[PDB]
RNA sequence: CCGCCGCAGGUGCAGAUCUUGGUGGUAGUAGCAAAUAUUCAAACGAGAACUUUGAAGGCCGAAGUGGAGAAGGGUUCCAUG
Protein backbone atom coordinates (compact mmCIF):
# COMPACT_ATOMS: atom_id res chain seq x y z
CA UNK A 1 0.00 0.00 0.00
CA UNK A 2 2.75 2.69 1.24
CA UNK A 3 6.24 2.39 -0.76
CA UNK A 4 7.60 5.76 0.19
CA UNK A 5 10.03 3.55 2.64
CA UNK A 6 11.43 1.53 -0.51
CA UNK A 7 11.26 4.62 -3.49
CA UNK A 8 13.15 6.39 -0.89
CA UNK A 9 15.99 3.49 0.08
CA UNK A 10 16.40 2.05 -3.97
CA UNK A 11 16.67 5.99 -4.68
CA UNK A 12 19.79 5.73 -2.63
CA UNK A 13 20.66 2.19 -3.81
CA UNK A 14 20.57 3.19 -7.60
CA UNK A 15 22.56 6.75 -6.51
CA UNK A 16 19.81 8.63 -8.16
CA UNK A 17 16.91 10.21 -7.66
CA UNK A 18 13.82 9.39 -6.34
CA UNK A 19 12.91 10.80 -9.48
CA UNK A 20 14.17 8.17 -11.55
CA UNK A 21 13.01 4.85 -9.19
CA UNK A 22 10.27 2.61 -11.33
CA UNK A 23 8.47 0.46 -8.97
CA UNK A 24 6.76 -2.03 -11.11
CA UNK A 25 2.94 -1.51 -10.85
CA UNK A 26 2.00 -5.16 -11.23
CA UNK A 27 4.28 -6.39 -8.75
CA UNK A 28 3.36 -4.78 -5.55
CA UNK A 29 3.32 -7.12 -3.01
CA UNK A 30 6.50 -8.17 -3.52
CA UNK A 31 7.86 -4.26 -3.27
CA UNK A 32 5.92 -4.11 -0.10
CA UNK A 33 7.73 -6.43 1.98
CA UNK A 34 10.98 -5.46 0.87
CA UNK A 35 12.23 -3.99 4.76
CA UNK A 36 15.40 -3.39 3.69
CA UNK A 37 18.24 -2.24 1.45
CA UNK A 38 19.82 -5.55 0.52
CA UNK A 39 16.51 -6.84 -0.31
CA UNK A 40 16.06 -4.29 -2.74
CA UNK A 41 19.27 -5.00 -4.83
CA UNK A 42 17.39 -8.63 -4.60
CA UNK A 43 14.90 -6.19 -6.68
CA UNK A 44 17.09 -4.69 -9.61
CA UNK A 45 18.01 -8.63 -9.84
CA UNK A 46 14.61 -10.06 -10.19
CA UNK A 47 14.02 -6.68 -12.09
CA UNK A 48 11.21 -4.84 -10.62
CA UNK A 49 12.79 -1.58 -9.42
CA UNK A 50 14.53 -0.32 -12.32
CA UNK A 51 16.53 2.44 -12.62
CA UNK A 52 14.61 5.16 -15.39
CA UNK A 53 16.90 6.62 -18.45
CA UNK A 54 17.35 10.65 -18.10
CA UNK A 55 15.21 12.78 -19.58
CA UNK A 56 16.00 14.10 -22.94
CA UNK A 57 17.39 17.63 -23.52
CA UNK A 58 18.96 17.04 -26.69
CA UNK A 59 21.03 19.81 -27.44
CA UNK A 60 21.46 18.70 -31.65
CA UNK A 61 19.55 22.07 -32.81
CA UNK A 62 22.03 24.16 -30.30
CA UNK A 63 24.98 22.28 -32.97
CA UNK A 64 23.01 23.31 -35.69
CA UNK A 65 22.52 27.05 -34.72
CA UNK A 66 26.47 27.50 -34.04
CA UNK A 67 27.58 26.64 -37.43
CA UNK A 68 25.61 28.97 -38.52
CA UNK A 69 26.96 31.55 -36.20
CA UNK A 70 30.13 29.93 -37.10
CA UNK A 71 29.36 31.11 -40.44
CA UNK A 72 28.01 34.41 -39.59
CA UNK A 73 24.00 34.10 -39.63
CA UNK A 74 21.88 35.20 -36.80
CA UNK A 75 24.82 37.80 -35.78
CA UNK A 76 23.72 40.73 -37.37
CA UNK A 77 23.12 43.86 -36.39
CA UNK A 78 19.72 43.59 -35.05
CA UNK A 79 21.14 40.34 -33.02
CA UNK A 80 23.52 42.54 -30.96
CA UNK A 81 22.77 43.27 -27.11
CA UNK A 82 25.89 44.08 -25.85
CA UNK A 83 28.35 46.73 -26.76
CA UNK A 84 31.32 46.05 -29.51
CA UNK A 85 33.89 46.70 -26.55
CA UNK A 86 30.91 44.35 -24.50
CA UNK A 87 31.02 41.16 -27.22
CA UNK A 88 34.76 41.44 -28.09
CA UNK A 89 36.63 43.98 -26.04
CA UNK A 90 39.17 46.44 -27.33
CA UNK A 91 41.63 45.57 -24.19
CA UNK A 92 41.85 42.06 -25.71
CA UNK A 93 42.25 43.45 -29.65
CA UNK A 94 45.27 45.09 -28.43
CA UNK A 95 46.84 41.94 -26.36
CA UNK A 96 46.55 39.80 -29.11
CA UNK A 97 48.15 42.38 -31.82
CA UNK B 1 21.73 22.81 18.14
CA UNK B 2 23.88 19.67 17.16
CA UNK B 3 27.29 21.43 18.34
CA UNK B 4 26.28 20.73 22.62
CA UNK B 5 27.35 20.76 26.04
CA UNK B 6 27.76 18.04 27.93
CA UNK B 7 25.66 19.81 30.44
CA UNK B 8 22.74 20.95 28.47
CA UNK B 9 22.97 16.63 26.56
CA UNK B 10 21.89 15.87 30.60
CA UNK B 11 19.23 18.37 30.64
CA UNK B 12 17.31 17.24 27.41
CA UNK B 13 17.74 13.75 28.48
CA UNK B 14 15.87 14.13 31.66
CA UNK B 15 12.91 16.37 29.70
CA UNK B 16 12.85 13.10 27.45
CA UNK B 17 12.64 10.92 30.16
CA UNK B 18 9.84 13.02 31.65
CA UNK B 19 7.87 13.12 28.61
CA UNK B 20 6.10 9.72 28.74
CA UNK B 21 1.99 8.87 29.75
CA UNK B 22 1.02 7.10 32.80
CA UNK B 23 1.36 3.46 33.08
CA UNK B 24 -1.82 1.87 32.88
CA UNK B 25 -2.08 0.17 35.50
CA UNK B 26 -1.32 3.35 37.81
CA UNK B 27 -5.32 4.40 37.98
CA UNK B 28 -6.07 0.89 39.60
CA UNK B 29 -4.66 1.78 42.49
CA UNK B 30 -6.77 2.58 45.76
CA UNK B 31 -6.29 6.18 46.28
CA UNK B 32 -6.86 6.98 42.58
CA UNK B 33 -6.67 10.75 41.81
CA UNK B 34 -4.56 10.59 38.62
CA UNK B 35 -6.54 10.30 35.28
CA UNK B 36 -3.33 11.27 32.23
CA UNK B 37 -0.13 12.69 32.67
CA UNK B 38 -0.91 17.11 32.30
CA UNK B 39 3.32 18.16 32.82
CA UNK B 40 3.19 16.13 28.95
CA UNK B 41 5.03 18.81 26.99
CA UNK B 42 5.46 18.74 23.28
CA UNK B 43 8.43 20.76 21.08
CA UNK B 44 6.01 22.87 18.92
CA UNK B 45 3.70 24.29 21.73
CA UNK B 46 5.75 24.46 24.81
CA UNK B 47 9.97 25.09 24.08
CA UNK B 48 11.34 23.76 27.16
CA UNK B 49 13.07 27.17 28.36
CA UNK B 50 16.43 28.01 27.44
CA UNK C 1 -27.67 -7.64 -26.14
CA UNK C 2 -25.48 -5.75 -22.90
CA UNK C 3 -21.53 -6.01 -24.41
CA UNK C 4 -22.30 -4.07 -26.91
CA UNK C 5 -19.25 -2.15 -28.70
CA UNK C 6 -19.68 1.31 -31.12
CA UNK C 7 -17.10 3.82 -32.75
CA UNK C 8 -17.63 7.25 -31.90
CA UNK C 9 -16.01 11.00 -32.44
CA UNK C 10 -16.42 13.32 -30.07
CA UNK C 11 -16.71 17.13 -30.77
CA UNK C 12 -14.99 18.17 -27.62
CA UNK C 13 -14.80 21.48 -29.01
CA UNK C 14 -18.31 22.60 -28.89
CA UNK C 15 -18.49 20.77 -25.40
CA UNK C 16 -15.37 22.77 -24.34
CA UNK C 17 -16.13 25.73 -25.90
CA UNK C 18 -15.21 28.75 -23.06
CA UNK C 19 -13.84 27.48 -20.32
CA UNK C 20 -10.49 28.65 -19.20
CA UNK C 21 -7.17 27.56 -19.63
CA UNK C 22 -5.89 25.55 -16.45
CA UNK C 23 -9.38 23.77 -17.17
CA UNK C 24 -10.09 22.21 -20.57
CA UNK C 25 -8.28 19.18 -20.58
CA UNK C 26 -9.44 18.67 -17.16
CA UNK C 27 -13.22 19.35 -18.38
CA UNK C 28 -12.63 17.75 -21.97
CA UNK C 29 -12.32 14.32 -19.71
CA UNK C 30 -15.41 15.43 -17.95
CA UNK C 31 -17.36 15.19 -21.41
CA UNK C 32 -16.07 12.12 -22.59
CA UNK C 33 -17.21 10.67 -19.43
CA UNK C 34 -20.60 12.57 -19.64
CA UNK C 35 -20.86 11.25 -23.04
CA UNK C 36 -19.94 8.26 -22.48
CA UNK C 37 -23.16 8.02 -19.53
CA UNK C 38 -25.66 9.36 -22.17
CA UNK C 39 -25.50 6.87 -25.18
CA UNK C 40 -24.45 4.12 -23.42
CA UNK C 41 -26.33 4.25 -20.04
CA UNK C 42 -23.67 3.39 -17.58
CA UNK C 43 -22.91 5.44 -14.15
CA UNK C 44 -19.37 3.33 -14.28
CA UNK C 45 -17.28 4.82 -16.92
CA UNK C 46 -13.76 3.59 -17.04
CA UNK C 47 -11.62 5.95 -19.45
CA UNK C 48 -8.28 3.99 -20.99
CA UNK C 49 -4.61 5.82 -19.74
CA UNK C 50 -4.02 6.00 -23.74
CA UNK C 51 -7.22 8.28 -24.43
CA UNK C 52 -5.82 10.47 -21.18
CA UNK C 53 -2.70 11.02 -23.07
CA UNK C 54 -4.31 12.08 -26.32
CA UNK C 55 -6.65 14.53 -24.43
CA UNK C 56 -3.46 15.63 -22.96
CA UNK C 57 -1.37 15.31 -26.17
CA UNK C 58 -1.29 19.64 -26.81
CA UNK C 59 -1.48 20.33 -22.69
CA UNK C 60 -4.05 21.55 -21.23
CA UNK C 61 -4.99 24.89 -23.11
CA UNK C 62 -5.28 23.49 -26.79
CA UNK C 63 -7.20 20.10 -26.60
CA UNK C 64 -7.98 18.28 -30.41
CA UNK C 65 -10.75 19.34 -31.60
CA UNK C 66 -12.59 16.36 -33.10
CA UNK C 67 -11.22 12.91 -31.29
CA UNK C 68 -12.36 9.45 -32.06
CA UNK C 69 -13.54 6.68 -29.20
CA UNK C 70 -14.42 3.02 -29.71
CA UNK C 71 -17.09 3.34 -27.01
CA UNK C 72 -17.74 -0.66 -25.24
CA UNK C 73 -20.05 -1.73 -22.91
CA UNK C 74 -19.33 -4.94 -21.19
CA UNK C 75 -20.50 -6.71 -18.02
CA UNK C 76 -18.48 -6.85 -14.43
CA UNK C 77 -16.32 -9.19 -12.16
CA UNK C 78 -17.24 -10.56 -8.62
CA UNK C 79 -16.74 -7.28 -5.61
CA UNK C 80 -20.16 -6.58 -6.57
CA UNK C 81 -20.70 -2.27 -6.90
CA UNK C 82 -23.99 -0.89 -6.98
CA UNK C 83 -24.00 -0.99 -11.08
CA UNK C 84 -23.18 -3.96 -13.26
CA UNK C 85 -22.15 -3.24 -16.89
CA UNK C 86 -19.36 -0.58 -17.01
CA UNK C 87 -18.56 1.41 -20.10
CA UNK C 88 -14.53 1.27 -21.07
CA UNK C 89 -13.60 4.53 -23.54
CA UNK C 90 -11.06 3.49 -25.61
CA UNK C 91 -8.94 5.38 -28.19
CA UNK C 92 -8.72 5.13 -32.03
CA UNK C 93 -5.98 6.73 -33.13
CA UNK C 94 -6.99 8.80 -36.69
CA UNK C 95 -5.61 10.56 -39.18
CA UNK C 96 -8.67 12.14 -40.88
CA UNK C 97 -11.86 13.15 -39.23
CA UNK C 98 -13.65 14.07 -42.31
CA UNK C 99 -16.71 11.87 -42.99
CA UNK C 100 -16.81 9.43 -40.19
CA UNK C 101 -20.41 7.83 -39.29
CA UNK C 102 -20.50 6.60 -35.91
CA UNK C 103 -19.82 2.50 -36.51
CA UNK C 104 -21.26 0.09 -35.02
CA UNK C 105 -18.51 -3.26 -34.37
CA UNK C 106 -18.33 -6.64 -33.35
CA UNK C 107 -16.90 -8.58 -30.34
CA UNK D 1 -30.42 6.40 29.71
CA UNK D 2 -34.23 8.10 29.95
CA UNK D 3 -35.50 9.13 26.46
CA UNK D 4 -37.71 13.06 26.05
CA UNK D 5 -40.78 11.25 24.76
CA UNK D 6 -41.95 7.94 25.89
CA UNK D 7 -43.56 5.75 23.06
CA UNK D 8 -47.62 4.26 23.33
CA UNK D 9 -46.26 0.83 23.78
CA UNK D 10 -43.01 -0.22 24.41
CA UNK D 11 -43.97 -3.58 22.25
CA UNK D 12 -44.65 -2.21 18.96
CA UNK D 13 -41.82 0.60 19.38
CA UNK D 14 -38.26 0.22 19.19
CA UNK D 15 -35.57 2.33 20.16
CA UNK D 16 -32.38 4.01 18.88
CA UNK D 17 -29.75 7.06 20.18
CA UNK D 18 -26.71 8.35 19.62
CA UNK D 19 -24.58 10.75 22.00
CA UNK D 20 -22.08 13.90 20.99
CA UNK D 21 -22.02 13.10 17.26
CA UNK D 22 -19.65 14.81 15.05
CA UNK D 23 -22.12 16.92 13.01
CA UNK D 24 -23.36 20.23 12.71
CA UNK D 25 -26.64 20.56 15.27
CA UNK D 26 -28.40 23.15 12.67
CA UNK D 27 -28.28 21.19 9.42
CA UNK D 28 -28.87 17.81 11.38
CA UNK D 29 -32.38 19.29 13.37
CA UNK D 30 -33.39 20.55 9.46
CA UNK D 31 -32.73 16.76 8.27
CA UNK D 32 -34.24 15.60 11.68
CA UNK D 33 -37.66 17.31 10.70
CA UNK D 34 -37.77 16.64 6.98
CA UNK D 35 -38.11 13.05 8.21
CA UNK D 36 -40.55 13.21 11.44
CA UNK D 37 -43.63 12.22 9.46
CA UNK D 38 -42.28 9.48 6.97
CA UNK D 39 -42.13 5.53 6.86
CA UNK D 40 -39.11 3.54 7.64
CA UNK D 41 -38.26 2.81 3.96
CA UNK D 42 -39.95 6.06 2.64
CA UNK D 43 -37.28 7.69 4.92
CA UNK D 44 -34.12 5.99 3.49
CA UNK D 45 -35.89 6.44 -0.29
CA UNK D 46 -35.63 10.39 1.27
CA UNK D 47 -32.30 11.01 2.65
CA UNK D 48 -30.38 8.44 -0.06
CA UNK D 49 -31.43 11.34 -2.34
CA UNK D 50 -30.30 14.03 -0.72
CA UNK D 51 -26.87 12.32 -0.09
CA UNK D 52 -27.09 12.85 -4.15
CA UNK D 53 -28.72 15.82 -4.03
CA UNK D 54 -32.16 14.55 -6.02
CA UNK D 55 -34.68 15.80 -2.58
CA UNK D 56 -33.42 18.26 -0.47
CA UNK D 57 -33.63 19.15 3.12
CA UNK D 58 -36.02 22.70 3.76
CA UNK D 59 -34.19 25.05 6.03
CA UNK D 60 -36.92 26.83 7.86
CA UNK D 61 -35.70 27.60 11.61
CA UNK D 62 -31.88 27.97 10.74
CA UNK D 63 -31.56 29.71 7.28
CA UNK D 64 -30.10 32.21 7.44
CA UNK D 65 -28.07 33.39 4.34
CA UNK D 66 -29.21 30.03 3.34
CA UNK D 67 -29.22 30.35 -0.22
CA UNK D 68 -32.26 29.12 -2.64
CA UNK D 69 -33.23 25.52 -5.13
CA UNK D 70 -35.94 24.13 -6.78
CA UNK D 71 -36.89 21.11 -4.76
CA UNK D 72 -37.85 22.80 -1.76
CA UNK D 73 -40.86 24.22 -3.40
CA UNK D 74 -42.03 20.13 -2.42
CA UNK D 75 -41.94 21.10 1.00
CA UNK D 76 -43.81 24.64 -0.03
CA UNK D 77 -40.48 26.05 0.68
CA UNK D 78 -38.12 28.39 -1.11
CA UNK D 79 -34.76 27.76 0.78
CA UNK D 80 -33.42 24.07 1.02
CA UNK D 81 -29.46 22.28 1.14
CA UNK D 82 -28.43 18.73 1.07
CA UNK D 83 -26.92 18.10 3.95
CA UNK D 84 -24.70 14.81 3.31
CA UNK D 85 -22.92 14.65 6.28
CA UNK D 86 -25.78 15.19 8.40
CA UNK D 87 -28.65 12.98 6.30
CA UNK D 88 -25.46 10.29 6.73
CA UNK D 89 -24.92 9.96 10.60
CA UNK D 90 -28.81 10.03 10.82
CA UNK D 91 -29.07 7.12 8.41
CA UNK D 92 -26.51 4.82 10.44
CA UNK D 93 -29.25 5.57 13.08
CA UNK D 94 -32.28 4.45 10.98
CA UNK D 95 -29.53 1.41 10.36
CA UNK D 96 -29.07 1.01 14.32
CA UNK D 97 -33.22 1.57 14.72
CA UNK D 98 -34.13 -1.34 12.14
CA UNK D 99 -31.69 -3.34 13.49
CA UNK D 100 -33.21 -2.85 16.70
CA UNK D 101 -36.72 -3.99 14.84
CA UNK D 102 -35.48 -6.92 13.73
CA UNK D 103 -34.25 -7.65 17.49
CA UNK D 104 -37.46 -6.88 18.92
CA UNK D 105 -39.37 -8.84 15.68
CA UNK D 106 -40.96 -5.76 14.43
CA UNK D 107 -42.08 -5.78 10.94
CA UNK D 108 -39.20 -4.30 8.90
CA UNK D 109 -41.08 -2.20 6.49
CA UNK D 110 -44.67 -1.24 8.83
CA UNK D 111 -42.24 1.28 11.15
CA UNK D 112 -42.67 5.13 10.67
CA UNK D 113 -40.30 7.04 12.70
CA UNK D 114 -42.94 9.33 15.20
CA UNK D 115 -40.16 10.72 17.58
CA UNK D 116 -36.41 12.10 16.48
CA UNK D 117 -34.70 14.85 18.64
CA UNK D 118 -31.74 16.91 17.95
CA UNK D 119 -30.28 18.35 21.17
CA UNK D 120 -26.65 20.11 21.16
CA UNK D 121 -23.97 18.29 22.31
CA UNK D 122 -20.96 20.36 24.37
CA UNK D 123 -18.57 22.16 21.92
CA UNK D 124 -15.09 20.98 20.94
CA UNK D 125 -12.91 24.03 21.65
CA UNK D 126 -9.69 24.54 18.87
CA UNK D 127 -8.75 28.04 17.81
CA UNK D 128 -8.34 30.61 14.71
CA UNK D 129 -5.82 33.09 14.46
CA UNK D 130 -7.21 36.53 13.06
CA UNK D 131 -5.49 39.83 12.76
CA UNK D 132 -3.32 42.08 15.20
CA UNK D 133 -2.54 39.23 17.09
CA UNK D 134 -5.83 37.97 18.00
CA UNK D 135 -6.97 34.44 18.69
CA UNK D 136 -10.79 34.29 18.30
CA UNK D 137 -12.38 30.74 19.26
CA UNK D 138 -13.06 28.09 16.45
CA UNK D 139 -15.56 25.79 18.17
CA UNK D 140 -17.48 22.47 16.53
CA UNK D 141 -21.16 22.33 17.27
CA UNK D 142 -21.87 18.48 17.85
CA UNK D 143 -25.06 17.17 18.24
CA UNK D 144 -27.01 14.28 20.39
CA UNK D 145 -29.59 12.77 17.84
CA UNK D 146 -32.21 9.79 19.31
CA UNK D 147 -35.77 8.11 17.69
CA UNK D 148 -38.35 5.55 18.41
CA UNK D 149 -39.79 4.06 15.66
CA UNK D 150 -43.89 2.41 15.70
CA UNK D 151 -45.82 0.26 13.60
CA UNK D 152 -48.38 1.62 11.51
CA UNK D 153 -50.70 -0.11 8.73
C1' C E 1 -32.90 20.88 59.69
C1' C E 2 -36.14 24.30 62.04
C1' G E 3 -39.89 27.79 65.41
C1' C E 4 -39.71 30.90 69.86
C1' C E 5 -36.58 34.32 73.48
C1' G E 6 -31.75 36.73 73.66
C1' C E 7 -26.64 37.50 71.23
C1' A E 8 -23.42 38.45 67.03
C1' G E 9 -22.26 39.94 61.99
C1' G E 10 -17.89 39.55 56.03
C1' U E 11 -26.46 39.87 56.75
C1' G E 12 -30.43 41.02 51.44
C1' C E 13 -28.13 43.44 44.48
C1' A E 14 -30.24 44.88 38.20
C1' G E 15 -26.81 48.46 37.30
C1' A E 16 -20.58 50.05 38.99
C1' U E 17 -17.19 50.14 30.27
C1' C E 18 -18.44 45.88 38.30
C1' U E 19 -15.32 40.62 39.12
C1' U E 20 -15.31 35.32 37.76
C1' G E 21 -17.83 31.39 35.22
C1' G E 22 -21.45 30.12 31.50
C1' U E 23 -24.69 30.95 27.19
C1' G E 24 -27.30 33.79 23.30
C1' G E 25 -28.78 36.80 18.75
C1' U E 26 -25.62 37.98 14.80
C1' A E 27 -25.03 32.80 11.89
C1' G E 28 -24.64 27.90 9.33
C1' U E 29 -23.30 34.30 8.32
C1' A E 30 -17.92 36.54 7.23
C1' G E 31 -14.70 33.24 5.69
C1' C E 32 -11.35 28.44 4.07
C1' A E 33 -9.20 33.76 -3.13
C1' A E 34 -1.27 35.57 -2.57
C1' A E 35 3.38 32.84 -5.73
C1' U E 36 0.36 28.84 -13.64
C1' A E 37 -2.22 23.02 -12.83
C1' U E 38 -3.72 19.09 -12.59
C1' U E 39 -5.88 14.39 -15.29
C1' C E 40 -6.26 8.81 -15.90
C1' A E 41 -5.87 3.71 -14.36
C1' A E 42 -4.65 0.28 -10.59
C1' A E 43 -3.53 -1.17 -5.41
C1' C E 44 -4.38 -1.31 0.07
C1' G E 45 -9.08 -0.34 2.55
C1' A E 46 -15.60 -0.25 5.75
C1' G E 47 -14.47 4.50 3.28
C1' A E 48 -10.79 8.30 -1.96
C1' A E 49 -10.74 15.58 -5.37
C1' C E 50 -6.32 14.59 -1.40
C1' U E 51 -2.86 8.31 0.28
C1' U E 52 0.62 4.90 -2.63
C1' U E 53 2.43 3.10 -7.51
C1' G E 54 2.69 3.59 -13.02
C1' A E 55 1.39 6.69 -17.26
C1' A E 56 0.50 11.69 -18.83
C1' G E 57 0.63 17.46 -18.65
C1' G E 58 3.20 21.13 -15.62
C1' C E 59 6.14 24.41 -12.14
C1' C E 60 11.10 25.62 -9.33
C1' G E 61 15.05 26.47 -13.80
C1' A E 62 22.12 26.00 -10.65
C1' A E 63 21.37 34.08 -6.71
C1' G E 64 16.43 26.96 -7.30
C1' U E 65 10.90 24.57 -4.19
C1' G E 66 18.03 21.16 -5.43
C1' G E 67 22.34 18.89 -2.05
C1' A E 68 24.65 20.48 2.73
C1' G E 69 26.06 23.28 7.52
C1' A E 70 26.25 27.73 11.51
C1' A E 71 22.45 29.92 15.22
C1' G E 72 18.06 28.18 17.23
C1' G E 73 15.06 23.47 18.10
C1' G E 74 15.50 18.73 21.35
C1' U E 75 13.88 13.47 19.36
C1' U E 76 10.91 16.67 15.66
C1' C E 77 15.21 11.30 13.07
C1' C E 78 13.77 6.00 11.43
C1' A E 79 10.44 1.74 11.49
C1' U E 80 5.83 -0.62 13.19
C1' G E 81 0.73 0.05 14.26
Amino acid sequence: SMLRLQKRLASSVLRCGKKKVWLDPNETNEIANANSCQQIRKLIKDGLIIRKPVTVHSRARCQKNTLARRKGRHMGIGKRKGTANARMPEKVKWMRR
Amino acid sequence: SSHKTFRIKRFLAKKQKQNRPIPQWIWMKTGNKIRYNSKRRHWRRTKLGL
Amino acid sequence: NEVVTREYTINIHKRIHGVGFKKRAPRALKEIRKFAMKEMGTPDVRIDTRLNKAVWAKGIRNVPYRIRVRLSRKRNEDEDSPNKLYTLVTYVPVTTFKNLQTVNVDE
Amino acid sequence: VRYSLDPENPTKSCKSRGSNLRVHFKNTRETAQAIKGMHIRKATKYLKDVTLKKQCVPFRRYNGGVGRCAQAKQWGWTQGRWPKKSAEFLLHMLKNAESNAELKGLDVDSLVIEHIQVNKAPKMRRRTYRAHGRINPYMSSPCHIEMILTEKE
